[PDB]
């Protein structure tokens, strides 16, 4: 019973990290997600530069 | 087994369709060419629901591009998805409906829908099981109201037994942008009201409130709009393409929704929205996707909740979670506001999980509410539509075209006849 | 020759099986491949073919293959037979018409040609477990379409059922009270002993007894897996009092229209809880009898105990299971009826359970399981008939029902006959002057 | 798990709470972003008494600033510690009041109440067991008088049992700031005695005395006198954030120091207040700070407690130190000084422990007094309403300003009143 | 066989309780692991492997004093559960805690002790330590106390209790959350054994040397005593008494039964190497009126008992020859209806040191706990500083709004006049 509950300590230690790698993973998809950067590139076409997208 | 055949008339619906197209596709892991440069196994499992196979690994989407107006399909092909569509799914008009609905639906689009039916019935069954349909469209123009409402009708004489979904986009007064627009939303919520099995109502107003306090963008474009809705068709639809510990389909969803067969129009929200700035000012658990997810604020429709009585609730939800953490949840939110929900049904939230959250998030969720405060978002527009029609405004554009007077009165009739049932079923 | 084909249906069911399945292949040892590493006492779940293979005797059937698939992909690929897997194309949708008259209907011969296969490889059959759920569309109308095909095809052959009872406040469906009411009215006489669990209760079991927070659905399937290896401990390890699955209908349900017993399983605690105490049979079978230790989330204090069954694990001493069941029945705190003065069924068994890699409860000596049908069981059936007639005054959700192939009059029909069964509890919990 | 949400309305509000989070923050150890960079671990035990917690180890303050005018919020966000505030917790105005109360209690402030209920609510929403509320402002305003009594009110309606604290700022006894002082002040005084658990009263003129007569400080800064503010802030909420010899918290407070339910107008004050060069010839010894907290130089109010029987009295000594000392510096008082006692109460003081001593300090305590001295403060704020209603002054500005004429007699009399029971209970 | 579950309420007996169950530990030589590397049986239970957890319920509305322990030295200790705490807490208001905040953690302990009573073969009875000038500790203890009447029967359910001070009073509302408790305790409580805080301090400043002590110290004290009233219940003795007889011997008539305690060789190392403590010696101390636990003159009184428990090497003849001179002395003077007077109780364990204590290991020691009716003067005080604030209504709010009528105030100071009553008729000689 011993063995078991410090497997279980370090897997709720493990999981609260991998929890915050995808937290932050979750933050940096949102600042590149062509949807809150709002960066000029969306507009671009397959027609060329010029044309745009209306 | 389950396939959904995609529909979309206008260019509201086809601008709306082709950021859904784009933002499955890059669930699904396909690429502008169409060839599946994924990683999990777990994507290419259920592809067969959106995508068709083709030779050398290619996926086309069971989609038909609808339109009057050539210029729309210029804009389809513009985007960064525009190839992937089968060129015979375009069916491409040489004349415009003009903010008409009896063109759209008596003499311009009569013609054209025999070669749209054509392919609609060539991808339909070529599907061992058909689910049902899916249709994007805007109640305020031509194209979108007057033929998406044809369709409808007669993809229902054919395939009666088959669930059908569409993603309306009703018009709102306060951003206005035809004059027209009350006689086009009258005669199409009639031929909503009597064959759509479900539906879901989108506000422009709703989506630039949340554009503007919510998302906390400087310039939202109509792709952000657009953006928005599509996350709503992935969530609502997210169930059978990925695995979940509780599931919850489209049909299964319109069982435990639609408590009598003219109550199917939705409130449809997303859940995880969160400006840039605020990003590293949350916490990502369930609770504040639950909260969110209620609030009136964060909600697609322009109808305050709070006006009315929640009939029903849906919540299907993506993301590795806990379920006691859910369950309670719901428990809460119907405790607490005992007085927004109906009394005569004593479970009105239903619980979707799927184990599979969409790229880039590790949590998300999608809100459906049959409420009743709906039925102001039809009484706001029906008094604009008595306005314009007791002193016949723009009339000759309609009669002249080969519709009567009683069709305008009867469609109003029954427009009030459905707000008015909305009533009786707040009072209880 | 102690054998029993277990019947998984639903959604409820099958991640049920899975926990239960897992917990089976680690105590006789077969991998998931299904050969043994390096004794005949897997033959009760297992059936050994010519070579080193161990398929189990069971069928996973569920309208949407969207969780069956899972386990055809997963780790027991191996183990399970491909034909034993049956999967639909459309779910039943919460409708207990599609589970019963129209979708399910179509796939009851390919499940009933499956189970008769199993039947036929069977030298000692004893009984059928059926796992479901009351708030399920497949886990309700199949289920119940599955036990008129049973008892027309195969007679008095016995019949357990684990369901998922529906919860008093947690729920995950609107249309849920229209199932369970209309599954149990077909399933009165049809089943000879269900026994209940209920989400909230495990729940709150996962809370306070274990100590981990945010349970998910995967512990809620292996504590049930436990007490379903523990129902059938008897037949496959050694015992100083073995219990049989034609027991269970015999000690505990005492008239025909009754079979809802309450299960429940009191040594579940955690590792770290479990170094600070001993579990000794006394503090196991009084832990039973806890309201706060109940798998069914209602007052066992509100009605009268009929019948109990309870069943032990590991070293425990036939005397102290007569001590401590006597300081229960001294007890004033339960009562039992006056008609039956023993309510008591006794179990002992010689294995300890086997603790699972993964699983929140900690190396345990002793076990307990007890199977109590109580009076008390009759404040959730009144409960779940106000949530029925709260919609079906209005006719809430009948036009999906009557919509897929059954008639509206069965309402009229089900909740009828189950106001009969609110007042049979009533009939029964009165003592005779 | 208790929790306090910090709402800080008004000007003199927005900088009070910008230093009392500064404060907080550094004893937690969370620093101008919100990491805890410090150097313990009972810093971080109960912090969620103040702050609650993002990814990353963010821990935002559960605090909402409130104010007519983004001005001074837009300032207080550039400036230390002024990251750590959440972006969706500013609620601003766009009209300020202009020192009236009216404005602030039913014109504007009425136009965002609605919208900081909203904030307030998701704050006390997301609390296992929510200690109360704590709203610092100023009563000779607009927001700070106006809408800091309408949120009291609708809070405390909202939030019944949950403690309601306010660290009130009133006028001063000699120069005024805001000519319409009188009427802000009464007209708010009035809502204090009914919709507030335990009110402290701050006043400019003291802080100036502690800091030139006890800090030696020629050019102090409003600031200076806040960090005062400040220090008494976290002494009534110590023992509830870090452990103790003996616990104490704000409903106990409360309880061994509001003797009748009217009265609950406490004085404050700090202990080891000492000069920069007076900082080397000290002896902290719980004898010395005890004879400060009660030395009526180091109180915080202008009522001056030797005109005035101390009704009660409360010291939190937060400081690892002698219990046999802190009692035998307890009686001491009570017996010398044994006419500034009511006799009808037996033993008029309450003691806490706290261990965990102030920042770069070994020994502090925090004193509240109730004494029938506090009559003084209203008896002026009354003699200038009285002169200034008698000519009816400025009352235009108030009058049409959705206001009446009744209801300043009203507030006269409700005044004269709490003032009667005082003098009552001194005389008694 | 002979164990005694020990229920401790509020921050006084959480604290109080540390300190006991560290001494319990040192004494039967369990680590603080909970390991030793049948005298413990009385207060330590067993896990099959040697895992001695406590027979205790420390129990607490406010969730920060137990939480010091549960993150501790003793952490491993304690089973996690017997630590029972709330969310709030009852804000020296008797009312929140016998009513409101304290109607809502009564099961959890309830079903917990009996879970402790299901372990017991011979309860002799439960030890309630608290404080009555607390909430909880006022509120909760009464509550509890009625269910654990009506539960784990007539029981010897003894009470440590902390009573107000003459003059020091932490809390101003004390005397109403005092007399509020004895209402209700009178009828509930075998021997109430009243220890206050002032007469530990001046102890700790005359008979031992520290000067400023701290809760530790006067908490230090405390243990010594309860380990006394419990050490013929572990430890072995010539003359042994058990908690049954105390009750016997020290309660006269039912309501009367408040004893107060008193140790005996409290001196300093420096000191103790300087006096030959004989059991004279520690006897005589055991009786001056500047040693005892509350402020209450003996010397005004008449001791309707005593019951003397000499714990040590302690020869059976001198524990006569000093009761002996103790009955000659006439300032000690007993009432009438007691002519034999006193109790003895000899046990051969000596008393032990704690790594940071005060007092030094001592030969021999002894405790008396003596019910004089010099107590009195307790509740005359505590009565008029009621009258002082009732009469006013003072505070009454704080209590009305929390489940309880005003009426309850009154009734209670009825039961508080009856009980000053009764302890002058059993003074009245014949
Ligand atoms: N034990 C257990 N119960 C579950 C699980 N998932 C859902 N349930 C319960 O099962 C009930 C409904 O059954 P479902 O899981 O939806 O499966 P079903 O009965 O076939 O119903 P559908 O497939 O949705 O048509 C719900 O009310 C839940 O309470 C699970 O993983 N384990
Ligand atoms: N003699 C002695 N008394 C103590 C000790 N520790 C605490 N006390 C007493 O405990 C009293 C304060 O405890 P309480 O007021 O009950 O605090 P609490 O238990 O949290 O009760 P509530 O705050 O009302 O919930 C003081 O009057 C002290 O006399 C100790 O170690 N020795
Ligand atoms: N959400 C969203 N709405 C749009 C978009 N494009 C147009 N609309 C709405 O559609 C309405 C006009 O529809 P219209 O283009 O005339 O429809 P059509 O005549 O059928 O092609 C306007 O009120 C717009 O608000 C879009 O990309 N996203
Ligand atoms: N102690 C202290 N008092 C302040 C501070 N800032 C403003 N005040 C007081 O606030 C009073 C003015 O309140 P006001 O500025 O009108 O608040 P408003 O309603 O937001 O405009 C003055 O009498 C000042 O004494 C500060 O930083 N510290
Ligand atoms: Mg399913």
């Amino acid at each position: 019973n011993k063995n078991q509950a410090l497997e279980s300590a370090e897997k709720k230690i493990q999981e609260r990290k991998q929890e915050q790698e995808d937290n932050l993973a979750e933050i940096s998809n949102m600042l590149r997600g062509d949807l809150l950067s709002e960066n000029p590139q969306q507009a671009a076409s397959s027609f060329g530069p010029h044309r745009v997208v209306p | 087994m389950r396939e959904i055949v995609h529909l979309q008339a206008g260019q509201c619906g086809n601008q709306i369709g082709a950021k859904f197209w784009e933002v499955i596709s890059d669930e699904h892991g396909i690429d502008p060419t169409g060839t599946y440069h994924g990683d999990s196994d777990l994507q290419l499992e259920r592809i067969n629901v959106y995508y068709n196979e083709a030779t050398g690994g290619k996926y086309v989407p069971r989609a038909v591009l609808v339109d009057l107006e050539p210029g729309t399909m210029d804009s389809v092909r513009s985007g960064p998805f525009g190839q992937i569509f089968r060129p015979d799914n375009f069916v491409f008009g040489q004349s415009g409906a003009g903010n008409n609905w009896a063109k759209g639906h008596y003499t311009e689009g009569a013609e054209l829908v025999d070669s749209v039916l054509d392919v609609v019935r060539k991808e339909a069954e070529s599907c061992d099981c058909l689910q049902g349909f899916q249709l994007t469209h805007s109640l305020g123009g031509g194209t979108g109201s007057g033929m998406g409402t044809l369709l409808i009708s007669k993809i229902r004489e054919e395939y009666p037994d088959r669930i059908m979904n569409t993603f309306s986009v009703v018009p709102s007064p306060k951003v206005s942008d035809t004059v027209v627009e009350p006689y086009n939303a009258t005669l199409s919520v009639h031929q909503l009201v009597e064959n759509t099995d479900e539906t879901y109502c989108i506000d422009n107003e709703a989506l630039y409130d949340i554009c503007f306090r919510t998302l906390k963008l400087t310039t939202p474009t109509y792709g952000d709009l657009n953006h928005l809705v599509s996350a709503t068709m992935s969530g609502v639809t997210t169930c059978l393409r990925f695995p979940g510990q509780l599931n919850a389909d489209l049909r299964k969803l319109a069982v435990n929704m639609v408590p009598f067969p003219r109550l199917h129009f939705f409130m449809p929200g997303f859940a995880p929205l969160t400006s840039r700035g605020s990003q590293q000012y949350r916490a990502l658990t369930v609770p504040e996707l639950t909260q969110q997810m209620f609030d009136a604020k964060n909600m697609m429709a322009a109808c305050d909740p709070r006006h009315g009585r929640y009939l029903t609730v849906a919540a299907v939800f993506r993301g590795r979670m806990s379920m006691k953490e859910v369950d309670e949840q719901m428990l809460n939110v119907q405790n607490k506001n005992s007085s927004y929900f109906v009394e005569w049904i004593p479970n009105n939230v239903k619980t979707a999980v799927c184990d599979i959250p969409p790229r880039g998030l590790k949590m998300s969720a999608t809100f459906i509410g049959n409420s009743t405060a709906i039925q102001e978002l039809f009484k706001r527009i029906s008094e604009q539509f008595t306005a314009m029609f007791r002193r016949k405004a723009f009339l000759h554009w309609y009669t002249g075209e080969g519709m009567d007077e009683m069709e305008f009165t009867e469609a109003e009739s029954n427009m009030n006849d459905l707000v008015s049932e909305y009533q009786q079923y707040q009072d209880a | 020759m102690r054998e029993c084909i277990s019947v998984h249906v639903g959604q409820a069911g099958v991640q049920i099986g899975n926990a239960c399945w897992e917990l089976y292949c680690l105590e006789h040892g077969i991998q998931p491949d299904g050969q043994m590493p390096s004794d005949d006492s897997f033959n009760t779940f297992f059936s050994e073919t010519g070579a080193g293979k161990h398929v189990p005797r069971a069928v996973f059937v569920d309208l949407e293959p969207t969780v069956i698939d899972e386990v055809r992909t997963g780790t027991y690929r191996q183990l399970f037979h491909p034909e034993q897997l049956i999967t639909g194309k459309e779910d039943a949708a919460n409708n207990y018409a599609r589970g019963h008259y129209t979708i399910g209907k179509e796939l009851i011969d390919l499940v009933l040609d499956r189970i008769r296969k199993l039947a036929d490889q069977c030298t000692g059959l004893q009984g059928f477990l059926i796992f479901h759920s009351f708030g399920g569309g497949t886990g309700s109308g199949f289920t119940s379409l599955l036990m008129e095909r049973l008892s027309v095809d195969y007679g008095k052959k016995s019949k357990l059922e684990f369901s998922i009872y529906p919860a008093p406040q947690v729920s995950t469906a609107v249309v849920e009270p229209y199932n369970s009411i209309l599954t149990t009215h077909t399933t009165l006489e049809h089943s000879d002993c269900a026994f209940m669990v209920d989400n909230e209760a495990i729940y709150d079991i996962c809370r306070r007894n274990l100590d981990i927070e945010r349970p998910t659905y995967t512990n809620l399937n292996r504590l049930i897996g436990q007490i379903v290896s523990s129902i059938t401990a008897s037949l496959r390890f050694d015992g100083a009092l073995n219990v049989d699955l034609t027991e269970f209908q015999t000690n505990l349900v005492p008239y025909p229209r009754i079979h809802f017993p309450l299960a429940t399983y009191a040594p579940v605690i955690s590792a770290e809880k479990a170094y600070h105490e001993q579990l000794s049979v006394a503090e196991i079978t009084n832990a039973c009898f806890e309201p706060a230790n109940q798998m069914v989330k209602c007052d066992p204090r509100h009605g009268k105990y009929m019948a109990c069954c309870l069943l032990y694990r590991g070293d425990v001493v036939p005397k102290d299971v007569n001590a401590a069941i006597a300081t229960i029945k001294t007890k004033r705190t339960i009562q039992f009826v006056d008609w039956c003065p023993t309510g008591f069924k006794v179990g002992i068994n010689y294995q300890p359970p086997t603790v699972v890699p993964g699983g929140d409860l900690a190396k345990v000596q002793r076990a307990v399981c007890m199977l109590s049908n109580t009076t008390a069981i009759a404040e959730a059936w009144a409960r779940l008939d106000h949530k029925f007639d709260l919609m079906y005054a209005k006719r809430a959700f009948v036009h999906w029902y009557v919509g897929e192939g059954m008639e509206e009059g069965e309402f009229s029909e089900a909740r009828e006959d189950m106001a009969a069964l609110e007042k049979d509890y009533e009939e029964v919990g009165m003592d005779s002057v």
